[PDB]
């Protein structure tokens, strides 16, 4: 639990522009936003499953944000209106944001896309697969076996057992 | 764990019914207890490992947490009975929602 | 004022051991929204609750 | 402490069902009706105990099964008296 | 020896000759608890006591192969009780040492006078 | 007690249960498995011919889901402290958990349902009763290394179910009685083994089979109708009632082997005080076990006339006759046994 | 707050419960008893399905046998008393005020909800009530639930032989 | 001061000790035996009764107690010698006290004479140094082939842990 023994990093490392998008402008364009940005999200992903530490890959977390905030200004440059409309649309459709309630607005998203950055518009389980990435960062470490010299000792199967020293040693017995 | 008197057949189904092993907080700090419980045996494993039971109790079962969640709140209370903490600065600037 | 106490230990004894001297566990749901209201609490706590 | 302000009310009503479990001034079918009250109380505790680990929940059904056979187990003894000892052995306050 | 060894003492030297009634006394003894099980059938039945004498044959083969048995377990059991004590004495030596003998001039103790 | 095939299935899943409760690795598989064995053995102890076993079934419900309970509340309060199913150091969670297991096994404090409820019963619900069902319970004290509740438990044990005895001329209620007693020898064995414990369970379970033979084959319930039992040979009453003399703990029958084994464990364990207090509270017991058999010893008795043919089934004697002599002869048999060691 | 609410309502039934003697009156507190238990049985949980399962098993299931003897086994009604209705009122109102000046906060639960948790634990996006229920289907637990639907057979077995029919 | 016993001190040192620890063991076993006393035999009705047959069973053994220790106690400051028969003397005089609550005179040596043998054998475990009810320096927990007795099923997956 945090003393003042562990280091946590300070505000101004943290201090970061942040991905302040709805949820409606991140359901919308995340097809597009994943596979540009599939470099940075499985590095970050993979330092967060292996590592297990909030501190670390911290830059690839700040990487994965600013990732995402450049495809979204690079959207907002170009397609902004077809963008509102279809997240406008998506929110608008149904409770939760489903892609099947309205494809009309998609559609005109896609071709402006297209039109502009030449994109195509992955599959429908196309990131909910297993990825498979060349990570620069090197495994932590192997599971090591803990080592215990002094346990509690049985009988080997190869020790010799030669007949008792007088028997059971009883009362009249041998 | 309890060391069962006789090892029937019948321990096989009853072993594995609760234990931290499936996906839990710290279930990797248990099997550390419980690989300990195979190299001592159990008697000896109350008082050789005695280090590797207090940080799996103290995960799972949350004392010394929650006894020091306890203090900090009762003694912002009696601080606030003393009259050194009044007014809107008793409690402090809220966490985020998403924070935890 | 309160003495014997240091930030992050039970006065005194640690709360965790045979860990490294630099890890990070997350401290517990009552620990963390600690210093604050219970309508903070509240706020997280009861949204699965409320709808 | 953590036993005084966490699960203490299950530890107080379980002696109190307890001890309306073997009272005197009760009956049979109140010695029955607080044993399923200590039945709750139990699953109360119980579920107090495993919902500190995650996903061993499941175990809740399992006490819940063979505490209602036991419950039906004590119905179907009772009411079996009723040919032998008549339908006035519900109001015995004592064995 | 002027040593009290702990090693020597459980270690057998194999000049230990077991007894002619050793390897042979637990069959003859079941076989004769059966034959005498069987007699007590017959007493408490009302039948003559040497009636029906393939239940006596059947009770002393019994005995006499359940007696075999146990007895060979029961060699294994303690040889093995032997070998731990062994085992055990090897591995601590420092809570089991050798212990030098006294004779009885060294010590000067205790006669109750009567008297 | 085999008048169907359900109460065979009854006895193997309450057989079942019980090797589910002593293989338990956890505090609450134990109470499955207890849980287990008290619904196979609601059906025994319960029949239409006899008013008293439904009642007897009715306070052996209440008193075992009593203790049941308390064993189920202590033992998720001893998780709750410790999230493992043992403790480093003993506290009161582990004085309720074994208080709720000698509730069930019938230790002194605790016995008062036992001969209240064996007035009325037979006599192999009964050799059911303090044989297998002994078994769950004591096999989780063992798991437990507070001394004073065991200590507590043996002496009231021993002279209360001597004393107890007395004053009861029913067969079943004074076998209740007896076996409070050797209870009692059984938890202070506890304490110092867990293998002569297995010895003395085992030897008084051979000794409860053979002499609740004795009163089931012939239907006793009194000891008055132990007078006016007709046997053609009186030799032969007299030696069938020599099983009270080697339950009773006397050197040349067995019965003496484990009672002896405690005796050597105990004295080897420097416990002198709670034995010679187990010892002369073990007198009355041979003394209640005499008075039975002033009714074999004399060899002529002022007999009923009317009943001149012993009645009797073959099997169960043929079982019985067996056993008889393993009872009063089985001491030649200790050069065999290796099990002491 | 609704969790020291259902506290008070379970100790003001449990004490109204230890005063009434009628056996359908008991049968009937058993009943409200229930549902509070099963409400605040599911304030600790990631969710509501233990709470439905003791539902339908105890109260739907189990207790109707209760009522059904309760109510056979007394001839006579309730005597309702506006002494027992108004203490209780009073006690409730009471420890209503009593947790209305309570820290609400210290007096919360430990035990985490499916909100509780954290935002980066992967096991708890997945399915509700998926992982806890995981173990009663998988090797080598499932051997305790066959157990377990052969013990309720065998439950009848016993039922039909003790009651005599 | 409530949780001093009855040997912290020697024999004569303090007697305010040696009467809490004597008389919070007689209420003790005043309260056990009176406890299985009015809920079994004689049972009372009523809440005075019930605190008089408390006290009736109860406060003689205190009064047992207290004048075991304080015969013991002036019979040990009495003279320079610590020995049994001070025991002795107030086992004799617990007994007469304990007669005086019978009415008996019988009652009250026959009582003595038995007090007066658990006095001197209790001074004569404090003498030699041994225990009533010793720890067990020998407790088996099985017997041997104690690891070759797993009959189970289940395949054991690879130990975490090894001796090297
Ligand atoms: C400003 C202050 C002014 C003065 C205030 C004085 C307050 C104290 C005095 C009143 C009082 O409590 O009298 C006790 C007096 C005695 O009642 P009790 O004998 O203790 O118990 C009630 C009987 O069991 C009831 O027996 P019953 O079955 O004949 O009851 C008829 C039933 C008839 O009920 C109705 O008509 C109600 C209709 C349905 C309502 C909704 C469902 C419930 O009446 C009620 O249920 C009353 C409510 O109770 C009333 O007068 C009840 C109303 C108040
Ligand atoms: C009294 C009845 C019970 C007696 C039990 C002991 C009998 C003696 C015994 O078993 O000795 C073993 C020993 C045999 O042991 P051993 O010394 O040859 O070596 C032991 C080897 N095992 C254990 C593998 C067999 O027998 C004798 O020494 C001869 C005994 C002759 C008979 C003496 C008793 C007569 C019968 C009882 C009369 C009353
Ligand atoms: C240890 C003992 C070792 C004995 C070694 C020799 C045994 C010889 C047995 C056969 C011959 C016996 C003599 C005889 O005529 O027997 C007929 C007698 C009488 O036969 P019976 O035909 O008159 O039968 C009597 C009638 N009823 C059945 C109605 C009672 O039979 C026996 O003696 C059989 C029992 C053998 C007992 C052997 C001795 C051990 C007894 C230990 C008691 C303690
Ligand atoms: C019912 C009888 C049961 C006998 C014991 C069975 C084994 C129990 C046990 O735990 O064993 C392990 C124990 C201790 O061994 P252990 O603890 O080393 O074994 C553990 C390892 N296993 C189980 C895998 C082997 O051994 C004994 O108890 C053996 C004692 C002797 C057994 C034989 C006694 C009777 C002898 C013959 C009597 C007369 C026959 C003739 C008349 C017949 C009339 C019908
Ligand atoms: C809140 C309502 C409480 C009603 C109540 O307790 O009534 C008392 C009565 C008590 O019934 P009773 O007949 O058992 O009364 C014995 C208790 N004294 C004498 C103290 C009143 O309970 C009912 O009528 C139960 C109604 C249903 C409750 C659910
Ligand atoms: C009147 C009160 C009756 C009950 C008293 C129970 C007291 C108790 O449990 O003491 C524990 C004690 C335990 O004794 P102990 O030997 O363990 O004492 C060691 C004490 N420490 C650890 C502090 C050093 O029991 C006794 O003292 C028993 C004494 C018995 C004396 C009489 C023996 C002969 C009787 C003949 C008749
Ligand atoms: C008949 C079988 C009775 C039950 C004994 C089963 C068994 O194997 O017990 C092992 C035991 C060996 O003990 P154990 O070492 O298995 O004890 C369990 C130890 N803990 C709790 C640490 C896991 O055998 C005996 O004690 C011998 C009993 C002999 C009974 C028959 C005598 C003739
Ligand atoms: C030990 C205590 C003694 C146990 C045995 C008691 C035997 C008593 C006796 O001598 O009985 C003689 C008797 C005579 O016949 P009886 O019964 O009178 O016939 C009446 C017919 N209506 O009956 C008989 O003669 C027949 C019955 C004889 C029983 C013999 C048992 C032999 C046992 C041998 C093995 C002993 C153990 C070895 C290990
Ligand atoms: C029921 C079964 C029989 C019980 C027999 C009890 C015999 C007396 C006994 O064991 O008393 C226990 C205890 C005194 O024994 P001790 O262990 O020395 O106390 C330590 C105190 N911290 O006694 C006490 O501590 C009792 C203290 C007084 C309690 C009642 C106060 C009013
Ligand atoms: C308490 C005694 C109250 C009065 C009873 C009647 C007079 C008895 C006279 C002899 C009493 C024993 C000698 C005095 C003594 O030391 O008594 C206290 C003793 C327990 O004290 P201790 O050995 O320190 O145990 C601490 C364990 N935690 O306690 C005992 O040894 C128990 C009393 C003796 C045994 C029962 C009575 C005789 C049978
Ligand atoms: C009166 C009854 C008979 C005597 C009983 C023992 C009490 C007695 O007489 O004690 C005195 C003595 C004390 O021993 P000691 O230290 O030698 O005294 C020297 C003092 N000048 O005691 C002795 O020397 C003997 C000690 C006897 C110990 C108990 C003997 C009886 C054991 C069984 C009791 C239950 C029956």
């Amino acid at each position: 639990v945090i003393t003042n023994n562990t280091t946590l990093p300070e505000e101004s490392e943290l201090n970061v522009q942040e991905l302040n998008l709805s949820s409606a402008a991140l359901r919308a364009g995340a097809f597009h936003l994943g596979k540009q940005c599939e470099q940075a999200n499985n590095e970050f992903m993979l330092c967060r499953q292996e590592l297990d530490d909030p501190r670390a890959c911290l830059a690839e977390g700040k990487a994965v944000t600013s990732c995402a905030l450049d495809f979204f200004r690079k959207v907002k440059k170009t397609c902004h209106e077809e963008f509102t409309q279809y997240a406008t649309c998506l929110d608008k459709s149904s409770g939760t944001m489903a892609f099947s309630h309205c494809r009309k607005t998609q559609g005109v998203f896609d071709k402006c896309i297209k039109d502009n950055f030449d994109w195509d518009r992955p599959s429908y389980g196309y990131f909910s697969r297993a990825k498979v990435i060349q990570s620069a960062r090197e495994a932590p470490k192997k599971e090591e076996k803990v080592s215990y010299p002094d346990a509690t000792p049985g009988l080997p199967e190869d020790y010799p057992k030669p007949p008792a020293k007088y028997g059971s040693r009883f009362h009249w017995l041998e | 764990s309890l060391t069962p008197f006789l090892r029937l057949p019948l321990t096989d189904l009853t072993g594995c019914l609760i234990n931290h092993q499936t996906y839990d907080k710290c279930g990797k700090f248990e099997m550390k207890m419980m690989e300990c419980f195979e190299a001592y045996g159990l008697e000896r494993g109350k008082r050789e490992c005695a280090d590797l039971i207090s940080d799996f109790q103290e995960c799972v079962g949350m004392q010394k947490q929650l006894m020091r969640f306890h203090a900090m709140r009762n003694e912002r209370y009696k601080q606030w009975l003393k009259g050194e903490r009044k007014g809107q600065e008793f409690f402090a600037d809220p966490p985020r929602v998403d924070a935890y | 004022n309160v003495p014997g106490w240091e930030v992050g230990t039970w006065y005194g004894e640690p709360v965790f051991k045979t860990l490294p001297e630099d890890t990070l566990v997350t401290p517990i749901f009552k620990e963390f929204y600690a210093h604050s209201d219970w309508k903070s609490y509240a706020k997280r706590a009861h949204l699965k609750l409320w709808s | 402490m953590i036993m005084i302000l966490y699960w203490s009310l299950p530890m107080i009503l379980f002696i109190l069902g307890l001890f309306c479990f073997v009272s005197n001034r009760k009956h049979l079918l109140s010695m029955l009706l607080s044993l399923e009250f200590i039945v709750l109380m139990l699953f109360f505790m119980l579920f107090i105990y495993l919902n500190m680990l995650n996903y061993e929940s499941y175990f809740s059904m399992m006490f819940l099964t063979f505490s209602v056979c036991e419950g039906a187990l004590g119905l179907s003894i009772l009411v079996s008296m009723i040919r032998t000892h008549g339908n006035d052995y519900f109001q015995s306050f004592s064995i | 020896s002027a040593v009290n060894d702990p090693l020597e003492l459980l270690t057998n030297k194999g000049t230990h000759e077991p007894s002619f009634l050793s390897p042979i006394w637990n069959p003859i003894a079941c076989g004769v608890a059966g034959v005498g099980a069987a007699i007590f059938i017959n007493w408490g039945f009302r039948k003559p006591v040497f009636s029906g004498i393939q239940k006596h044959i059947a009770f002393g083969a019994i005995g006499v192969g359940a007696g075999a048995y146990f007895d060979q377990k029961r060699n294994e059991y303690l040889a093995k009780r032997d070998a731990v004590l062994r085992h055990y004495i090897e591995l601590h030596p420092d809570d089991f040492p050798v212990k030098e003998r006294k004779t009885y001039g060294q010590v000067l103790e205790s006669w109750v006078p009567v008297r | 007690m085999f008048n169907n095939s359900s109460k065979i299935l009854f006895i193997t899943i309450m057989i079942i249960g019980t090797l589910i409760t002593v293989t338990s690795n956890s505090w609450l598989g134990a109470w499955m498995g207890l849980e287990i064995n008290l619904l196979s053995f609601i059906p025994l102890l319960s029949d239409n011919n006899n008013l008293m076993s439904t009642e007897a079934s009715l306070k052996y419900f209440l008193t075992q889901v009593l203790a049941s309970t308390v064993l189920l509340f202590s033992s998720i309060l001893l998780m709750l402290k410790n999230n493992m199913n043992n403790e480093i150091n003993e506290s009161f969670t582990s004085m309720i958990i074994m208080s709720a297991l000698l509730l069930k096994s019938g230790a002194a404090p605790f016995h008062f349902w036992f001969p209240n409820m064996m007035e009325g019963l037979t006599w192999m619900n009964a050799l059911m009763l303090m044989t297998w069902q002994k078994i769950a319970p004591l096999m989780l004290i063992s798991y437990l290394n507070i001394k004073y509740l065991l200590l507590i438990s043996v002496i009231l044990s021993v002279i209360i179910g001597a004393i107890g005895g007395l004053n009861q001329t029913s067969l079943r209620k004074l076998m209740a009685f007896s076996s409070i007693n050797h209870l009692g020898w059984m938890l202070s064995s506890l304490m110092i083994s867990e293998s002569i414990w297995l010895i003395y369970f085992f030897f008084y379970s051979f000794l409860s089979f053979v002499l609740t033979f004795m009163f089931n084959i012939f239907k006793l319930f009194h000891l008055n109708q132990l007078f006016s039992w007709f046997v053609n040979s009186k030799i032969l009453k007299f030696t069938l009632f020599m099983n009270f003399l080697s339950l009773g703990g006397l050197p040349p029958f067995l019965g003496f082997l484990p009672k002896w084994l405690v005796i050597q464990q105990l004295t080897l364990c420097n416990q002198y005080f709670m034995l010679t207090l187990m010892m002369m509270s073990t007198l009355i017991t041979l003394f209640f076990y005499l008075r039975i058999c002033y009714s074999a010893f004399m060899m002529n008795y002022f007999e009923n006339n009317w009943i001149m043919k012993m009645n009797m089934n073959s099997i169960n004697y043929n079982m019985y006759m067996i056993m008889t002599f393993f009872s009063i002869f089985g001491l030649f048999l200790i050069s065999l046994f290796y099990f002491m060691f | 707050m609704i969790q020291l609410m259902l506290y008070s309502l379970i100790i003001t039934t449990s004490i109204i419960f230890l005063n009434m003697i009628h056996p359908l009156a008991l049968g009937l507190t058993l009943l409200i008893q229930t549902i509070f238990v099963c409400l605040l049985t599911g304030l600790m949980t990631k969710s509501f399905w233990y709470s439905y399962i003791l539902f339908l098993i105890f109260l739907g299931g189990m207790l109707v046998l209760f009522i059904y003897v309760t109510s056979l086994a007394s001839n006579e009604m309730f005597n309702l008393s506006m002494k027992l209705t108004l203490f209780s009122s009073l006690i409730l109102i009471f420890m209503l005020i009593l947790s209305f000046i309570m820290d609400k906060t210290s007096s919360s639960l430990f035990l985490m909800n499916n909100d509780m948790q954290s935002i980066i634990n992967m096991n708890s996006y997945f399915m509700e009530n998926s992982l806890s229920l995981n173990k009663l289907y998988n090797f080598p637990t499932n051997f305790i639930t066959i157990l377990l639907m052969n013990y309720l057979l065998i439950t009848l077995i016993v039922i039909v032989k003790i009651t005599k029919l | 001061l409530l949780r001093s016993k009855y040997y912290d001190h020697p024999d004569g040192e303090d007697a305010f000790g040696k009467i809490v620890a004597t008389n919070k063991y007689a209420v003790s076993a005043g309260v056990a035996w009176s406890m299985f006393d009015v809920l079994t035999l004689s049972k009372p009705q009523g809440y005075l009764p019930t605190l008089g047959r408390f006290a009736y069973n109860t406060g003689p053994l205190m009064g047992m107690a207290t004048a075991f220790t304080l015969t013991t106690l002036v019979a040990t400051n009495a003279r320079g010698k610590d020995d049994k028969i001070n025991y002795l003397i107030g086992g004799f005089a617990a007994g007469g006290v304990f007669g005086a609550w019978k009415h008996n005179h019988v009652a009250g040596l026959c009582a003595g004479l038995f007090l007066g043998i658990a006095g001197v054998i209790k001074k004569m475990s404090i003498e030699q140094g041994w225990e009533f009810f010793p720890n067990t320096p020998i407790k088996q927990y099985g017997g041997l082939n104690i690891a070759g007795n797993d009959w189970t099923i289940m395949a054991d997956p690879p130990k975490n842990w090894t001796t090297e």
